[PDB]
């Protein structure tokens, strides 16, 4: 059983720039290291079938080489159709393993999220629970987080988070972070608040509401 | 041009089974092993099983040993995977692939994939909750409305707004599998705030795989 | 040569007690690609050596530069090494008209896996079934046991 | 790569430290330079020896 | 002697969580690597997580990454494991153990283990029914009466006969967990067959863990 | 992540005999393999810290040697106190991984079971289900099974199994194999049978009943 | 009382080939092991009186030798007259015993059966019983079985078998197997099948029918 590790988890390169991904097997797999390209909704496309050999039908843009134990995997001149999650694969032995997947950003303008709070509505509360929802819309880069406070204290163990896909032209995306309280727990609190930060934001955004509001 | 084509996808109850098949097109399978590769929602690729087309030798991934069985047939130029004793965690898109010998080469031939789901809650429509807008606008003068789409099964689901007419400003989150045995996702529409009281924002959730559809109206409320 | 050997099964030959004309072959250009490393493509038969070797193998067009003194690449590093301490010419003819067959050419066998990379000017013609896995090879192929 | 030896007065015999000197007696195609005592004998005069 | 011993076991409903803890005694915790190890019934030992006592550095097994968190408190002289998103597959006896530094040395000390389980039917008493004797004696002239103990939870259950007075000739089996989310087992008493109509054979099923007990009288049947 | 495999799953050696248990890693762990002795309901007791290092307090009976990538542990003169499930542990690379567990028996006389087949009782059927029970009693070796048949069809998926502990002097034990049909399904079948087989049974034992019997 | 074991159960040899049949007494019987050649409808012919004592009138083709206890019987150039079941006899200790008998095949072409499944007919069902019949026609090697299924469950114990003779040019033969259900049991099942397997068949052939068809 030979495992594979990749780094970085994401790379930023604009069209025409170079993308380099480093991948290695925990044990030697010799020259047998492949490369795949995946777009949402599609099977990954094979690009490289072995470290030593590029797959037929694959553009010359895709290439790589070995040094010591590692495989340098690269796109020499990145195109719009190359913005995909890539996977590195060893196929020397079974099980055939793959790395984690490396994402590629297109070096877009960095900007703050539009932070909207959607506090539990009267309809949602009919369930007997309360769901406080903070959505961060249309922001870039890919790295961001949402924290929550209840009665001005950081709350943990009562929350959920989800992330959407990046925009095909501006690479922006959104986050969804929520708090779940039973209605009975909701009623024991007075103040709720969403704290929003991301890698490019110099001014954290805080929004709040009172219990029973909206 | 050489391609592989998967079939036989579908739904399995926990502890049950499903048989997958794939046909080769444009090339002769002999000289290559046939392989199955899996991608569970939220995961990357994991290899599952494989057989040499010209020899009959087989081996399986540790995660499926003793549970999965495979075969290949060069006169038909096709291959099969028998997956027994499946669990919800085995929900994945299964892909067919071929490579030289019994290993050392990558997947010279590759397919498109077919979805296999496994679940304790096999046939469910959605439950969609509205998300009331913020009391204040944001940079750009925008405001947003949204929905939460929960507990439906099976996946794929397509989500859009204004009963399918609105894609502009639409941000839809991918679906993931929940502990309930059902799938969930969410979405918003972000527009200049005055548009929220003018345009119709119905969360259009389409579920061809479960033969259903839900139209959930979301509108601004005082906040 | 009417026929070459595979790269791994490199066909080695030694030149001594004779004269070969290297500049003549370069200028007649019967081979399509000529690249020289540490030596000149022309006026080379004016340089004195005591042991000249000319060896034959088959490669792809994208491999012609790799099999060369001082060069690296998948073929140069794994199936036939040529160190910096050596000089020589790499001369390539496209043999598609004699060697290409639909279904492949089974007279030439390409090495993918070796336990270590093949050495400088080493010839290895072995088809011993390769041991990739934990279950030893019995002289037959099987999973993780292949020619 | 190395861990301090857990040499303690509280250790069992298999864990106590020992000062070990390992001998190796080497014969090369060369004059010997190291002998133990040769067990010299008494000198004898006026006899064939 | 270095020791760290576990407690805090119990049941977690699917999707829930449980906090385990161990108390340390007899040593300077610094220099030691504290570990949690899982033992599912019928299985060996799966390492879960580790924390270095003198540094706060941690490591996890892939099966619990993103799910379980390991920590320690040297002011309290204790160790902890926060296990989230639990499933039926996580039923196991959880152990504390210690080794040194960052590896190269095996574990010096083990706790006894505390059971953590996951089930859909967490609190049930027994349902006990008799097994009629064979119509004919077996070798030795003996015959046996018995009972089945079905659908109770949690385990352990102690089973004996004659309302706890009869252990002679008693053959009991360990309980196993069924698809009902509940435990079951069986037992018989083998004696010279004429004794089956003389002695009392009441299936004594004791469940301290569910605060109950059942005494089911078993008699020979005409046949 | 380095996995290891033990062999045999169970060994037979009487008091005074020798026990041999092996454990081999799939990847080199150097010699960093520890061993433990586990009594049911108890902590594994440390036996071995590493292949060349036996734990103080562990009797000299426990000894072993490394062979290539494998390792053999033996008990030279097995005592009552040594009857436990044995485990191996590699601590070279995290996660720490253990073997499956090897049991030791006392190499007793091999014999056929006394077999009792128990048609569902009248009281059992009040539960709404019919539990048909076959018990194999006082037999040896440890590995055994019953193939249950309904109208001579091989019946599977509606079965339950449990195996009890071995006798401290004779190593014999009992095996439980049952079938649960709903009462409604029970009523639709006439012939029930217990086909008894085991590793030491050269003459399979078959017991049967007709529906409505005892 | 010394019993003896013969092997193989059958041997495959052409006319002119060599036949090797062995017999192993459980106890020494000295060399007093005799051999017989039996054709259907005839008494076994005495070939051999003891390991190295051949009977006059027996082809010179018959010879043999011993290795330890076991005796090996051979035919150097098998003729049509020698296709018979061969048996060993020991005359050393009473009771006199014999081995089991070894068949000889003519070693021809391997072929899959033509599988004919014959659902119980209306006329056969007038008997009050139901016999599902499947015949495997014209196949080789000699060892073949039908895996009979009722409602797709494999059933074992309700079947019956008879086997015909092998063809003098092809070595093929047919196999007859049936399932007996009372008519009443037949009517309670929906799916019946004949899953055909044999030593030369890599792909089992299954024929099936629904209850009431044909």
């Amino acid at each position: 059983d030979i495992q594979m590790t990749q780094s970085p988890s994401s790379l930023s390169a604009s069209v025409g720039d170079r993308v380099t991904i480093t991948c290695r097997a925990s044990q030697s797999v010799s020259s047998a290291v492949a490369w795949y390209q995946q777009k949402p909704g599609k099977a990954p496309k094979l690009l490289i079938y072995s470290a030593s050999d590029l797959y037929s039908g694959v553009p010359s843009r895709f290439s790589g080489s070995r040094s010591g134990t590692d495989f340098t995997l690269t796109i020499s001149s990145l195109q719009p159709e190359d913005f995909a999650t890539y996977y590195c694969q060893q196929s020397h032995t079974y099980p055939i393993t793959f790395g984690q997947g490396t994402k590629v950003e297109i070096k877009r303008t960095v900007a703050a999220p539009s932070v909207f709070i959607f506090p539990p509505s009267d309809e949602q509360l009919k369930s007997g629970t309360a769901s406080v929802v903070c959505l961060l819309n249309n922001f870039y880069p890919r790295e961001a987080k949402v924290q929550w406070k209840v009665d001005n204290a950081l709350q943990s163990g009562n929350s959920q988070e989800s992330v959407t896909e990046q925009d095909s032209k501006d690479s922006t995306y959104s986050l969804s972070s929520t708090l779940t309280l039973s209605k009975a727990d909701y009623e024991k609190h007075k103040v709720y608040a969403c704290e929003v930060t991301h890698q490019g934001l110099s001014s954290p955004v805080t929004k709040s509401f009172n219990r029973g509001e909206c | 041009e050489v391609q592989l084509v998967e079939s036989g996808g579908g739904l399995v109850q926990p502890g049950g089974s499903l048989r997958l098949s794939c046909a080769a097109s444009g090339f002769d399978l002999g000289g290559y092993s046939m392989h199955w590769v899996r991608q569970a929602p939220g995961k990357g690729l994991e290899w599952v099983a494989g057989i040499y087309a010209s020899g009959g030798a087989t081996a399986y991934a540790d995660s499926v040993k003793g549970r999965f069985t495979i075969s290949a047939d060069t006169s038909k130029n096709t291959a099969y995977l028998q997956m027994n004793s499946l669990r919800a965690e085995d929900t994945a898109v299964y892909y067919c692939a071929r490579s030289y010998y019994y290993g050392g080469f990558g997947m010279d031939y590759w397919g498109q994939g077919t979805l296999v789901t496994v679940s304790s809650a096999s046939t469910k429509g959605p439950s969609v909750f509205p998300l009331a807008p913020s009391s204040k606008s944001t940079s750009g003068g925008t405001a947003a409305l949204g929905c939460l789409v929960k507990d439906y099964f099976p996946e794929p689901v397509t989500v859009s707004w204004n009963s399918g007419a609105l894609t502009s400003g639409v941000h839809t989150f991918p679906a993931v599998l929940q502990s309930s045995g059902l799938y969930s996702l969410s979405s918003v529409v972000t527009v200049p705030s005055s548009s929220l009281g003018t345009q119709t924002y119905i969360c259009n959730v389409n579920h061809k795989p479960s033969n259903t559809k839900v139209d959930k109206k979301v509108e601004p409320k005082s906040c | 040569a009417t026929r070459f050997a595979s790269v791994y099964a490199w066909n080695r030959k030694r030149i001594s007690n004779c004269v070969a004309d290297y500049s003549v072959l370069y200028n007649s250009a019967s081979f399509s690609t000529f690249k020289c490393y540490g030596v000149s493509p022309t006026k080379l038969n004016d340089l004195c050596f005591t042991n000249v070797y000319a060896d034959s193998f088959v490669i792809r067009g994208d491999e012609v530069r790799q099999i060369a003194p001082g060069q690296t690449g998948k073929i140069a590093d794994y199936n036939y090494k040529l160190p910096d301490d050596f000089t020589g010419c790499v001369i390539a003819w496209n043999s598609n008209n004699l060697d290409s067959k639909v279904g492949g050419n089974y007279n030439y066998l390409y090495r993918l896996f070796r336990k270590s990379n093949l050495k400088p000017f080493e010839r290895d013609i072995s088809t011993e079934i390769y041991q990739a896995g934990s279950t030893p090879c019995n002289g037959v192929e099987g999973f993780n046991c292949y020619f | 790569p190395l861990q301090s030896y857990g040499f303690q007065p509280t250790n069992g015999v298999g864990y106590q430290p020992y000062r070990v000197v390992v001998l190796s007696f080497e014969l090369l195609h060369a004059p010997a330079t190291v002998c133990g005592p040769k067990k010299s004998t008494n000198l004898v005069k006026n006899k064939c020896v």
